């Protein structure tokens, strides 16, 4: 029942600043230190600093003292970290981790991290292309090419086909995302009966349905 | 080269 | 960063003992470095296990212990379990700041090795109409979760215009991944052989297509 909750993602433009939140529940907020860690899948984890909710006591990584600011709000039991003068280099997942300090010295519970994307790129709808072969059994796909920002939702036949499908994570080249979804069906249903992928990209108020036709 | 405990730890 | 280093990756089996280590570049890891060991399982699920070198964090399995070995910090897992397959991070204290290590990806053989299922997709003529060609190569059902995905154009290795996703855990606990090779329609009209090569556990496999 010890829990730390962090928003899933946040989009911001360079030069802006954000205020990440970490809701604490399941324990007495004031008797545990709270730490913030930055992760850029690429070159690991970096310790930002720590704040003592009880005394307001603060401790920052020298490399982050002009970049971050930590505080908390006791009544709501939530810790905050504001990042300023945002840049692309600030893009990453930010975690809040609960910390015990007594005759102890730990990091026990961690929130799940808020992935911050700092980019001045324009909202771009995805181009949905059918993935078919040209000679269970047959594997069909959908390419969701060049969109921004994330995310996009991919379903098959509105959610009629749920197993055999593999929706891969997005790769990013050029400041534009791309991913693809696969669904394997018996060589009987296709092309006999129909298979369709439904791609939704709310950010661009777009939605595309592609029937996968024989090649 | 850093290390140890302190009053910050 | 102040630089703590760990074993890149290690492999064990259910019921065995495996030990992970942690180096400080400054010198011998000491009790004053308050070694911390953290676990990261699929979908950024981080959990502290050990603190202050050997203090087990409440609500952590007894099979996890911490210590020093030579001039390094150690995380010992006795009687390894399938669920222990995850990434382990070391964290040392240097007077006024914490420094994490790169993390050790631990594999706990908990199931049979499963060869990769590879599918190569040609570019859609819809995408070809805009003048662009994208080759899609999906790789699924492999275990352990390490594969090397290479691209070839006319039997020649390709580095640029290619992105690969880091292996992903499937529902059935096996792994999956995908690779993309982007070309201009014109650059795709002049070459004939296109192949996605996947190396897994010392075994190589290819899926090719000739426009
Ligand atoms: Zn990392
Ligand atoms: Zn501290």
């Amino acid at each position: 029942q010890v829990q730390l909750q962090q928003p899933g993602a946040e989009l911001v433009k360079p030069g802006a600043s954000v205020k990440l939140s970490c809701k604490a529940s399941g324990y007495t907020f004031t008797s545990y230190w709270m730490h913030w860690v930055k992760q850029r899948p690429g070159r690991g984890l970096e310790w930002i600093g720590r704040i003592d909710p009880n005394s307001g006591g603060t401790a920052y990584n020298e490399k982050f003292k002009s970049k971050a600011t930590l505080q908390v709000d006791k009544p709501s039991s939530t810790a905050y970290m504001q990042l300023s003068s945002l840049t692309s280099e600030d893009s990453a997942v930010y975690y809040c981790a609960r910390y015990d300090y007594y005759g102890g010295s730990y990091f026990d519970y961690w929130g799940q991290g808020t992935t911050l994307t700092v980019s001045s790129a324009k909202t771009t709808p995805p181009s949905v292309y059918p993935l078919a072969p040209g000679s269970s059994m047959v594997t069909l796909g959908c390419l969701v090419k060049g969109y921004f920002p994330e995310p996009v939702t991919v379903v098959w036949n509105s959610g009629s086909i749920s197993s055999g499908v593999h929706t891969f994570p997005a790769v990013l080249q050029q400041g534009l995302y791309t991913l693809s979804s696969s669904v394997t069906v018996p060589s009987s249903p296709w092309p006999s009966e129909t298979v369709t992928c439904n791609v939704a990209h709310p950010a661009s108020s777009t939605k595309v349905d592609k029937a996968i036709g024989p090649r | 080269y850093q290390l140890r405990p302190n009053a910050e730890t | 960063q102040a630089v703590v280093t760990q074993e890149s990756a290690l492999t064990t089996s259910p019921g065995e003992t495996v030990t992970l280590t942690c180096r400080s570049s400054t010198g011998a890891v000491t009790t004053s470095n308050y070694a911390n060991w953290v676990q990261e399982k699929p979908d950024h699920l981080f959990t502290g296990l050990i603190g202050g070198t050997n203090n087990r964090a409440p609500g952590v399995p007894a099979r996890f212990s911490g210590s020093l070995i030579g001039d390094k910090a150690a995380l010992t897992i006795t009687g390894g379990q399938t669920e222990d397959e995850a990434i382990y991070f070391c964290a040392l204290w240097y007077s006024n700041h914490w420094v994490f290590g790169g993390g050790t990806k631990l594999t706990v053989l908990g199931q049979p090795k499963s060869s990769p299922s590879v599918t190569l997709f040609p570019p859609s003529s819809e995408e070809l109409e805009t003048n662009k060609a994208t080759l899609v190569c999906t790789i699924t059902d492999f275990y352990p979760g390490v594969v090397t995905v290479d691209w070839s154009g006319d039997g020649t290795p390709v580095e640029q215009g290619m992105e690969t996703t880091q292996p992903s855990k499937q529902s059935n606990n096996k792994y999956m991944a995908s690779s993309y090779l982007t070309l201009t329609a014109r650059a795709w009209e002049r070459h004939s052989q296109y192949s996605c090569q996947v190396t897994h556990e010392g075994h190589t496999v290819e899926k090719s297509l000739s426009r």
